């Protein structure tokens, strides 16, 4: 397949500085092959940082 | 062909395939040899050129074939001086040779023709060269021009000036200029300079380097063939 | 010169022959052609069943 | 540090890719079909060159056949199902690599014919009839194992993305490096070398037969490298980004992706340039084509 | 001398010609005016014979209408089975400059010759299972142009030294010598009764020779260049010639003059071969423009074209039963047409 | 002088191996296919094995397949038959036969002298139906052969061969393809038949022509002979 048609995860860096302190909205994206993608817009940063893959509070919340 | 054939038909087809294999092998072997056509006019020195390689390396007769080997390359030279018939009826048989060797005697400029007392030998060789070079069957065939008997020419140039032939010649009347002038007139008869080459050698060199020259002049030709065969181009 | 004598002898031999008319000679060719027309496969092609090169 | 979606680039591709792909498909089908027809309707003895160009024409045709399949993509979902997305990757990869390997083999054949003119018939025959199958088609077929193992159809938001899914980015980086190595480095070193050698020996000559060959050799070198260099430069930059060595904003990644798309579209024109550069510029092939355009 | 000789002969040339004008009542074109044409002749290629690697110079059919022999200037004589395209024999020649070949009517021998001025006779029915050179006939001082078997022990050859010869194969000696041509003889044709044969030479002239006596019977002129091919009419009372002036002509033995001319303003190339069909209604000719032309021999109308060769057509042949035609070209292919 | 000499025969124990050699002189050995045939004591002929020219095709009979191997050495002009696991049904007299296959050829035209091997201890059926007739010189006789299958192929050929074996000698070809007379055979012999029934006529009888006559088919490669018709007195 041509490289121009290849799919890539929008979340490659997974950082969890927010710790639920700042999240205006939080959705999980859908991907053919990218595990779980998250774009939690921050209440203060609204940067949708990609939170950590395995961290307890959202797993209990979800 | 297939299952509709009998046993004898299958055996005949097998024999035909073996014949085809042998034919292909023979053609592949023949494609690697270098074929040369040897030409001249009178006492040009063709015998001296032929004697350069006396080794075999392997009614009136019509064509003489000579085989020799140099640096793992096999040459077959064809002499057609015996043939006294109409040349235009069999010259096309030699369309496709690697090269034409053309021998001209330098000393044959004072002497005139025996039958035609008022005709020059050098002029006759020039007419023969003009006919061969511009022939329709040799458009892309290269010519190796041998100029023999330079030792006799450098002595005959003293007693007789180069004015009996070439009435419009203005030079020092020495060998080093007369020979170069003659080579120029022989090379000026080529009208296909964009498709063929003329290689000139003064072959009064008693050594064997003559065949060496031929080797070089052949190699270049083969290269120019491959450039066209491989699509470069 | 004996070549001229030979030429004269040959021409004399060639002259003393008996000739027929051109109209009479063309009629024989025409008759042969019509008599053998039906046996010429190239002029009248045969059906594919009797053709040795059918494929 | 922030998500980097690919939406504007996808929108640009949706318009750019189908048009260029259709143009390439038309030109390549026409040229390669013409070359194949001329070779087929010829009653002579086939030389070494008229086997390499047959291989090249078949490879180019089989490569360009798959272009409409991916032109239908990028504007619409994969309609062809799970079986068809497989083996389309296989055809694409096989012919993409076989074309450049055949080009390298042609370079080597030219070098042997020009530099060893009097003692090269046997090695040239050996390369053209036997070694070509082991040095071109077998490696190209062996390089499609990831196409069999990993290529699959997935499901997304109202779209069916079929791709070559990998467990992690290390596989992506490794296979990108393999793509760069096989596609550019290995054939680029032999071909270039042979051509340069031929030139060094063709530099001094009488002319009108070697002067033309010199410029044709220069044209071949320039065409190959101009077709294939910027695409692989972009691929290498993307691979470095994938390893986190080069870290920048999402705009840089979008620019790199747009450059890759444009340069890949430009590099796909090799299948149309090849019939002109290796068949239509030769006097012997022109004569053969004229002969073929007399029996019809 | 120059008086009463070489001048009185010019008087004889004024007599024969006069005798040739008193016999020309009508022309062939007027006698056959009100006859039906042959239509358009369409022939298809049934077989293609591959295996030669140079220009094919000659070919000849066997009397069984199935086996044929061809000669190429790569040193090879090939015997083909035309029904199955199988190769029966491949004979390597000592000299590759071959220009003619023949098949014996019995089928036991073949003949070859060329620029070596020698006619080689090869035996095909040896007990050893191979083809071996049976005889080498020497004595010509020019190249061999054509050769035709009379039987297993007689052959007639034409040479570029302006002569023809009838040989004895068992002894290897010339039996009869035919002289009188000025230029090189390029072709010959045997009459069906074998008692006569015609030859065409480069002096634009044809001659009729009686085999058992060795003297010239008649001379035919009218062409403007070299005669390259010659062929007898099936009944043996006429013959046809093809020349370098892009023209074929028909001559009558008894009428002693020319009957018909076959030429076109479109055609300007020379003619290499001529042949007749079984009935003699069609005349087939091979040209330098890569084509073969089929003429209506009674009306001088071009009836058909055979076009399948990429180089000049060098040889033609029609089988004894009149089934197929064979064409050989300066490429390495022979084609069978039906 | 065509000669085939066979060697390697002798007394063998039940079970074992033996090699038979066939040396050829006087003809082009490489162009001929070769056959091994055998004749049991006081029995008829039986085809054993065939090897083509160039070793591209090999055939065995069903009774010796898996234990017999046929090979040829062409530079040495030799033919080899390697036999293993010999049974009491292999004691016979073995003949070497040459046969060439093209259009109009004459296969099976020369046989060797044979070597004797002694052990200590659907196929077409060809019927002759007559084992002995009394003949007198000057009269005319007829021999009939019958086949279980039509031997006429869809190419015009009827593959039937006739052989004569005189007392103390090897078989020799008389008629091939049911109508053609072999080289060096008197015109008294003639052959004619339909696709299934065949007849051979001897015409006048002499002190020769006394022996066993065999008919063979060459349509399907498992080659079968007749029983053999004996001509006494």
């Amino acid at each position: 397949k041509p490289v121009s048609l290849s799919y890539r995860c929008p979340c490659r860096f997974f950082e969890s500085h927010v710790a639920r302190a700042n999240v205006k909205h939080l959705k999980i994206l859908n991907t053919p092959n990218c595990a779980l993608q998250i774009v939690a817009r921050l209440k203060n940063n609204n940067r949708q940082v990609c939170i950590d893959p395995k961290l307890k509070w959202i797993q209990e919340y979800l | 062909m297939g299952c509709t054939l009998s046993a004898e038909d299958k055996a005949a087809v097998e024999r035909s395939k073996m014949i085809d294999r042998n034919l292909r092998e023979d053609g592949e072997k023949a494609a690697r040899e270098v074929k040369l056509l040897l030409l001249g006019a009178g006492e040009s020195g063709k015998s001296t050129i032929v004697k350069q390689m006396k080794i075999i390396h392997e009614k009136t007769t019509g064509i003489v074939e000579t085989h020799f080997t140099f640096k793992d390359l096999h040459f077959k030279m064809f002499d057609v001086g015996g043939q006294r018939s109409e040349r235009k009826k069999w010259i096309h048989c030699f369309e496709g040779v690697t090269a034409i060797i053309f021998c001209v005697a330098l000393s044959d400029y004072d002497l005139v023709l025996a039958e035609d007392e008022e005709m020059n030998r050098m002029h006759e060789s020039m007419k023969l060269f003009d006919s061969i070079c511009n022939n329709k069957w040799f458009t892309d065939t290269s010519i190796i021009l041998f100029l023999n008997k330079k030792d006799l020419f450098e002595e005959k140039i003293k007693k007789s000036p180069l004015t009996i032939c070439y009435p419009e010649y203005a030079g020092s009347n020495t060998y080093e200029e007369a020979a170069a002038y003659i080579q120029c007139q022989f090379e000026d008869l080529n009208k296909r300079k964009d498709t063929k080459e003329i290689y000139t050698h003064f072959t009064c060199a008693t050594d064997t380097k003559n065949v060496q020259f031929v080797f070089d002049a052949v190699t270049d030709v083969i290269i120019k063939n491959n450039l066209k065969d491989c699509g470069l181009f | 010169i004996a070549q001229a004598r030979k030429l004269v002898e040959q021409l004399k031999m060639e002259a003393n022959i008996d000739r027929i008319k051109v109209s009479k000679a063309a009629a024989d060719l025409m008759a042969y052609c019509e008599a053998h027309a039906k046996e010429d496969p190239l002029l009248t092609p045969v059906p594919a069943s009797e053709n040795p090169f059918r494929e | 540090k922030e998500p980097c979606f690919r939406e504007e680039n996808a929108n640009f591709n949706k318009i750019f890719l189908p048009t260029i792909y259709s143009i390439i498909f038309l030109t390549g089908i026409v040229g390669n079909g013409l070359v194949i027809l001329v070779m087929g309707y010829q009653k002579k003895l086939r030389s070494m060159t008229d086997k390499y160009r047959l291989h090249l024409s078949v490879a180019d045709l089989l490569f360009v056949i798959t272009l409409p399949f991916w032109a239908v993509d990028a504007v619409a979902n994969w309609y062809f199902g799970n079986f068809l997305c497989k083996a389309v990757h296989v055809i694409y990869t096989v012919n993409l690599y076989s074309s450049v390997l055949i080009l390298a083999f042609i370079s080597l054949d030219r070098y042997l014919a020009i530099v060893h003119a009097t003692n090269s018939q046997r090695p040239r025959k050996l390369l053209a009839e036997k070694v070509v199958y082991v040095g071109v088609w077998i490696p190209a077929l062996l390089l499609t194992i990831p196409d069999f193992i990993f290529a699959n159809v997935s499901e997304a938001d109202d779209r069916y993305i079929c791709d070559r899914f990998y467990p992690n980015d290390l596989w992506v980086v490794v296979f990108q490096f393999q793509h760069i190595m096989v596609g550019l480095i290995l054939p680029g070193i032999v071909i270039l070398s042979c051509y340069c050698i031929i030139i060094s020996k063709l530099s001094h000559s009488k002319g009108h037969q070697k002067r033309k060959a010199l410029k044709t050799t220069v044209i071949l070198i320039l065409a190959f490298f101009a077709c294939w260099l910027p695409y692989y430069i972009g691929i290498s930059i993307d691979s470095f980004i994938l390893l986190e060595i080069i870290k920048q904003g999402c705009e840089f990644e979008n620019t790199v992706h747009k450059w890759i798309s444009i340069t890949e579209a430009l590099a796909f024109f090799h299948c149309c340039l090849n019939p002109i550069l290796y068949a239509f510029l030769g006097a012997k092939f022109k004569t053969s084509a004229q002969h073929a355009l007399t029996s019809v | 001398e120059l008086d009463q000789l070489r001048q009185e002969a010019e008087q004889l040339k004024n007599q024969i010609r006069d005798a040739r004008k008193a016999c020309a009542d009508a022309t062939l074109s007027q006698i056959t005016n009100n006859i039906d044409p042959v239509g358009r002749i369409q022939m298809r290629t049934r077989r293609t014979l591959r295996g030669h690697l140079a220009k094919i110079y000659a070919m000849h059919w066997g009397t069984d209408s199935r086996l044929l022999v061809s000669a190429s200037q790569d040193g090879k004589l090939i015997i083909w089975d035309s029904y199955t395209t199988n190769k029966v024999h491949a004979i390597p020649l000592r000299s590759s400059w071959v220009m003619t070949c023949a098949y014996a009517p019995s089928g036991n021998y073949v003949a070859c010759g060329g620029l070596d001025n020698i006619c080689s006779i090869y035996n095909l029915k040896t007990r050893e299972g191979n083809v071996r050179v049976s005889r080498e006939l020497a004595g010509h001082t020019g190249y061999l142009s054509c050769c035709r078997f009379l039987d297993d022990n007689q052959i007639v050859t034409s040479s570029g030294d302006t002569t023809c010869a009838l040989w004895d194969i068992e002894t290897g000696q010339q039996t009869t010598t035919f002289t009188g041509h000025t230029g090189d003889v390029m072709s010959l044709s045997l009459a069906p009764d074998t008692r006569l044969f015609v030859s065409g030479a480069c002096d634009a002239s044809a001659k009729l020779w009686d085999v058992r006596e060795g003297m010239c019977r008649q001379t035919f002129t009218g062409h403007e260049s070299d005669i390259n091919a010659i062929c007898f009419f099936p009944n043996g009372n006429a013959f046809a010639t093809g020349s370098d002036d892009a023209t074929c002509r028909l001559f009558d033995l008894r009428a002693d003059q020319e009957l018909m001319t076959y030429s076109h303003d479109n055609i300007i190339c020379g003619i290499t071969s001529v042949s007749f069909s079984k009935s003699g209604r069609l005349l087939l000719a091979g040209y330098d423009d890569f084509n073969c032309n089929v003429w209506d021999a009674l009306k001088a109308d071009r009836a058909g074209v055979l076009a399948g060769h990429d180089n000049r057509v060098s040889c033609l042949g029609v089988t004894d039963d009149g089934m197929a035609v064979a064409t050989g070209s300066w490429d390495s292919f022979l084609k069978i047409w039906n | 002088d065509v000669q085939l000499v066979e060697s390697g025969g002798g007394l063998v124990q039940p079970g074992g191996s033996r090699k038979l050699s066939c040396s050829a002189s006087g003809f082009a050995f490489s162009s001929f296919g070769m056959h091994w045939v055998r004749q049991a004591p006081e029995k008829g002929l039986e085809w054993v094995a065939y090897i083509s020219s160039g070793s591209g095709t090999i055939y065995y009979a069903d009774t010796v397949k898996g234990r017999f191997t046929i090979s040829r050495d062409d530079p040495k002009n030799t033919l080899f038959l390697q036999m293993t696991s010999l049974r009491s049904e292999d004691t016979a007299m073995y003949y070497c036969v040459r046969s060439i296959y093209y259009y109009g050829s004459s296969p099976f035209d020369f046989w060797g002298q044979g070597t004797t091997l002694t052990v200590s201890s659907s196929d077409i059926v060809m019927t002759q139906a007559t084992s002995s007739v009394p003949v007198t010189p000057g009269e005319s006789v007829s021999i009939s052969c019958r086949s279980s299958k039509s031997l006429l192929h869809s190419n015009g050929n009827t593959y039937l061969y006739w052989f004569l074996q005189r007392p103390g000698q090897s078989p020799q070809l008389l008629i091939y393809r049911m109508s053609n007379l072999a080289s060096g055979v008197p015109d008294r012999f003639s052959g004619s038949g339909s696709g299934t029934a065949f007849t051979l006529t001897i015409s006048r009888l002499e002190a020769e022509d006394v022996g066993v006559y065999y008919c063979m088919q060459h349509l399907e490669y498992p080659l079968t002979f007749g029983a053999g018709t004996k001509l006494e007195l």
